């Protein structure tokens, strides 16, 4: 069917074109278990206060346009109580819950790929170096892909084809993905479980996963028609607690 | 039997409002469609398997890792020995093979392959007895060599081998000896908690360092030697599954690369010629 | 100790020994024996099960 | 300090106070100057993984008149380490009260995202800091002296565990010893 | 016995000198009931990021002093993950344990009163007028109470005596207290449970309850000894929960 | 399972007469306090082992004790064999790891490691057979070999084994072979009871001689030869735990020392950073 | 003389087969699956038993 809606905290997210939910690898969000725990302190879980969900930044899906990603879970720093509970313990395990939505007309056309990358190691563009991390992801905004090669001596390789790993784009779809074809689709969500090696691990020294929108088959319309068609991204935490409480850093 | 593949049970026409052809790739699903739903097929017992193709037999196969040379002259110290600190990433034939996959946890056999010659030059050996190389693992933090005949050659708790030329090569087994619970091939994030320092997986490479050497002093001339390491990844378990690399490797510590084509180029695009 | 096993043949005396010398798990031979699998991981991963037969929107 | 019997003492001192540390270390059992030479520390250079809890006991060795409360508190390495008392309440910390028992263990917990640290460690398996502030101050009778010695002690649970043995690099040779 | 040891979070508070625990008016702190509870939506319980020892700043009992007044929970506004809560929901409940040590000698002597007073209403100095809100509570450190009387026209009247709300100051000992009595005592502890006439309220413009600390028997010493005898007070929430979430204010 | 360590029982907040993180170090007694006494935990199961930190898994690792030179030429015949007196006191590494303990009692392999070369100089070899030596084992009183050639190389009671180069090294078992029922390591006292001679271990060390020779005479040049002795010792028990040591060593002989630091330095006493 | 042991695995085919082949008992291997300990003689080497949760003095 349809139509779907999705309850979290005191928050709830309705859509009325969906495709399907994808769930990561196949397993749900859930809470760590005492078979697999290292961490010896209780851990903390607030439950309405912390796994709801967030809207992030709208972008501009142009007709030249190729692509953006952002990084999770530093997207949401500065995104309510889930970014207060970051600074405050040294440890974190969340899954998420990843709505991007995208309605244009019946008259618009185009295509998205919304992908899910783990460990999404960037390539520099100016090789025998290495990136900083402002050149990694922004506060809230997202970073964007070239068309052409990127020159820059300490960014991320940008361009488009390669996915600024290294890999071909067209082969990406291992990873949990959706397509927003604004002739069937109009919203994507996916949720994805807790992928670490380590039971938990610090949110601010490791990126869990990478969220990217790339547009395979572009945006043409009409002069008649709407010349403005954004893309909004509003992320859930799910099953998220933490470990470490000491003085909050930063700041 | 395991572990075959699915047989194709026999077809004949239809006339029906369940098409299986038509699907929706937008829910992100690839389709399980067999040939029986487009066309008329026949009841054959495939017996082919999918034995080769599993994750233990794809990785059971030795791969050489470092290639490292080390002289039995005098002066220049540091060409006495040689050193590695431990990686799978400077030989593209093995770094390429496990990064298909995120996460990796499995033991491992490690053959040494040496092999000699005689260095050229005036005052000639013309009589020499067989070589004896050791092989000494230092765990992260030991005491290393400065040179050849050194106090920390005694390996009272570092792995040391010792091996005469002429023999089988020398092979032992190793556990699953990281920190986490998986080999991360990939690690997107930095070493210091304020975003700064090592990006990459260089920073979760924390298995020590291996050192060789001659133990004998010959004491006429001089004979380089060749190291060649060989891993092979044993009851192994893969996790994430990632897109093979397109781009030629340029660094051992990075994942940068230069940008290149998807594929190589075609005359048209209705090209089935010739 | 004689853990006799199955060879590998192809379908249209099958049997060999092994004896485990060293004391360590990681001192065995590969498990090369071991063909389970499950592919729905990757190719159906949806919340919902999805028919072939039926429509999907 | 080295060269004498004063770098096992900790000072501890009168008036007014609580604006000053009274000591401060990283969380570091086998590679650090604190104690790597300890008990603790020797055995731990003999492997290269280590896991589990520590404990740290601290002894009051000042007159038997003389009162005191002090915090003992430990710090996750999520953050910068603490510079006053105000940064170091919020971690793991206990308050001794100085009495007729004259010991507190401040028992360091195991929290990491690994099973396993390493013994030289690094900016990744690092552990914290720890800390140790006044909580009210010494208080001492007249005729009493007005400054005392702390002594501090490390040992390590019953859920510790060493890994993956190597040489130690605490011992030296030349040649061989005649 | 007289010794004692009170663990809430990761921290912990060991005493070797205790009276006994006073626990409020009977009752323990406990979560509010479903036969109780008026807010609708879910409330967030954070165990061990909330419920933990907070320790106050440090004053100095001098032979000259007069007594003190913290105002609840604003005294804990900047304290860790518990002030945190209370900016981003609107709602807040909990219960206190407030732990007050201060250790002299067998040489010195002095007493305390350790009260904690429910709605305490406090007069202004200038009759006809009002008080504001920054001579009410500082943002960390102590109010104190004058000797003499106050001759501001907006502060609290701090005359000692009248205990800063027109009542005789012995007759404080109806509520939850303790003695610091430098002879026998070295600590006094005091478990409040959550008393108000709402099931919970906005703990912001309300102050739940007020610590007063009054020195009746004053301090004296000989030259000899120590002249620096500073309390402390730590005091850890008790089975706290909250509701409403909204952004944050302030800030 | 054997032997793992203790899991964390889970608790919550208290309130309690019974502390018992206030303790008193002056009984001598070493605290029991688990992290459940002072903070709030969770139940983890924790699944670690204590295999690697056994005392037959410390001590069962090969190490050198002894280096010894030996020529095959003409003139100075006490350069035609090698000597040592039995010590386990002149290669640190495992002198160190045995002397955290007062007392050991074990059964030994040990391992020859011989590598020649040849010497240089005028009329070199230049075809030559291969070599075999003998390593005879002399316990203490029998008949010492003056020279290679000799008649105590009989060995007819004197255990010896024969070793041609290019095989695998030399190798047999030894049992607990001493007088009392534990290897001293520290013997507090004197040779003599009027509290005079030898103070110190080395009284108490009569394990015997091991002499090495070359069994062949060659007849035209010389070729050096090194024999590095390797200890492995096993079926491990050991008492009374010393303090690892602090200062280097200085003789084979002695505990004797240089007063050193008891650490590194560092430059505050509250030195968090960085 | 098949003395059939068990593997060294980690808690989440594991048997091995030994065989004494010399007259000696100094001529085995090493007894590395010995995992005994008792850390009571140096922690609490008291006369009397002390309990944690009560007091020492
Ligand atoms: C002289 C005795 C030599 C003993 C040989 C042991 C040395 C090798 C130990 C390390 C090998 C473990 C396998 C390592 C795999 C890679 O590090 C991972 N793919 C990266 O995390
Ligand atoms: C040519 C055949 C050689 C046979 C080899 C046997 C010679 C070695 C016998 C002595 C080794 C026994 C172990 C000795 C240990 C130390 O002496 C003790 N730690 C000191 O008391
Ligand atoms: C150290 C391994 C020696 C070879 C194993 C002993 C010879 C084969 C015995 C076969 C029966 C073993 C008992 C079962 O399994
Ligand atoms: C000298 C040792 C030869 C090898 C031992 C004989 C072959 C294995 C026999 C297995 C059954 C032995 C009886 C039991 O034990």
């Amino acid at each position: 069917d349809r139509v779907r809606s999705i309850t979290l905290g005191n928050s709830t997210i309705t859509t009325q074109e969906c495709a399907n939910v994808v769930v990561g690898y196949g397993v749900w969000p859930s809470y760590l278990q005492d078979n697999e725990a290292t961490a010896e302190d209780q851990p903390t879980q607030p439950d309405v206060a912390t796994c709801r969900f967030y809207t992030l930044d709208s972008i501009q899906w142009q007709k030249e346009s190729d692509g953006w990603w952002w990084k999770f879970p530093e997207a949401l720093k500065n995104m309510g109580l889930f970014g207060q509970n970051m600074e405050y313990h040294y440890l974190g395990r969340s899954g998420y819950t990843i709505h991007v939505q995208c309605n244009a007309s019946k008259f618009h056309q185009g295509c998205l790929l919304v992908v899910c990358v783990p460990e999404a190691e960037m390539g520099c563009s100016d090789v025998e170096r290495e990136v900083v991390a402002a050149s990694l992801s922004s506060e809230d905004t997202a970073k964007s892909f070239s068309r052409t090669e990127s020159n820059g001596q300490h960014t991320v390789q940008t361009v488009v084809y390669n996915a600024g790993m290294g890999v071909g784009v067209g082969n990406l779809t291992i990873f949990p993905h959706q397509w927003i074809n604004l002739r069937t689709n109009n919203s994507a969500t996916i949720v994805m479980p807790y992928i670490n090696s380590v039971p938990m691990d610090n949110m601010f020294r490791h990126y869990n996963f990478t969220l990217m929108i790339i547009p395979f088959a572009k945006l043409e319309y009409t002069e008649q028609a709407s010349n403005y068609v954004p893309i909004t991204v509003t992320v859930a935490p799910m099953c998220a607690e933490y470990n470490g409480l000491r003085l909050a850093s930063h700041q | 039997a395991v572990a075959r593949v699915a047989d194709t049970m026999p077809t004949g026409p239809r006339n029906t409002e369940s098409v299986p052809a038509l699907t929706a790739v937008e829910t992100g699903h690839t389709s399980q469609v067999v040939p029986g739903d487009t066309m008329q097929t026949r009841h054959v017992k495939n017996y082919h398997s999918r034995t080769e193709s599993s994750i233990e037999n794809f990785l059971c196969r030795a791969a050489c890792v470092y290639i490292a040379t080390y002289k039995s002259a005098g002066g220049t110290p540091t060409e006495r020995y040689a050193s590695w600190r431990i990686n799978t990433r400077q030989m593209v034939q093995l770094r390429r093979k496990f990064e298909l996959f995120t996460y990796l946890r499995f033991d491992m056999e490690i053959t040494f392959v040496i092999t000699s010659t005689q260095d050229p030059g005036t005052q000639l050996a013309q009589d020499m007895p067989v070589l004896t190389h050791q092989i000494m693992y230092i765990p992260p933090g030991g005491p290393v060599p400065n040179s050849a005949t050194d106090f920390a050659w005694q390996s009272s708790t570092n792995p040391s081998i010792f091996w005469t030329e002429g023999c089988a090569p020398a092979r032992m087994s190793v556990p699953f000896i990281s920190i986490g619970n998986a080999y991360s091939n990939f690690y997107d994030g930095w070493s210091h908690f304020t975003q700064e320092g090592v990006y990459g997986f260089n920073s979760l490479n924390n298995m020590g360092h291996i050192y060789v050497r001659h133990v004998n002093e010959q004491s006429l001339g001089v004979s380089t030697s060749t190291l060649r390491v060989y891993f092979k990844p044993k009851h192994v378990r893969a996790w994430v599954p990632r897109p093979p690399r397109l781009s030629p490797y340029v660094k051992s510590s990075n994942v940068n690369f230069k940008p290149t084509a998807v594929t190589t180029e075609r005359k048209d695009i209705n090209d089935v010629g010739t | 100790g004689a853990q006799v096993s199955t060879q590998k043949t192809g379908a249209h005396t099958i049997h060999y020994t092994n004896i485990n010398y060293y004391k360590d798990a990681a001192s065995n031979s590969a498990n090369r024996q071991d063909f389970t699998q499950d592919p729905s991981k990757f190719t159906e991963p949806m919340k919902d099960v999805m028919i072939k037969s039926l429509p999907a929107l | 300090n080295i060269n004498s019997m004063e770098a096992y003492r900790i000072p501890v001192t009168g008036g007014d106070q609580l604006h000053t540390q009274v000591f401060g270390f990283q969380m570091q059992p086998g590679l650090n100057s604190v104690f790597k030479r300890t008990l603790l520390g020797e055995i731990l250079n003999y492997y290269a993984h280590w896991s589990g809890s520590v404990k740290l006991t601290f002894v009051f060795c000042g007159s038997a008149m003389a009162t005191g409360k002090f915090l003992l508190a430990y710090s996750p390495p999520g953050a910068s380490p603490p510079q006053n008392r105000k940064q170091a309440m919020l971690g793991t910390h206990v308050i001794w009260d100085v009495g007729l028992q004259s010991s507190c263990v401040l028992c360091i917990p195991w929290i990491s995202q690994t099973h396993y640290r390493l013994v030289q460690q690094d900016e990744y398996t690092s552990a914290g800091y720890v800390t140790c502030w006044y909580q009210t101050g010494l208080i001492v009778p007249p005729g009493a002296p007005p400054s005392c010695t702390i002594l501090c002690f490390a040992s390590a649970c019953n859920d510790f565990s060493v890994r993956m043995l190597r040489d130690t690099p605490f011992i030296e040779q030349t040649q061989l010893l005649q």
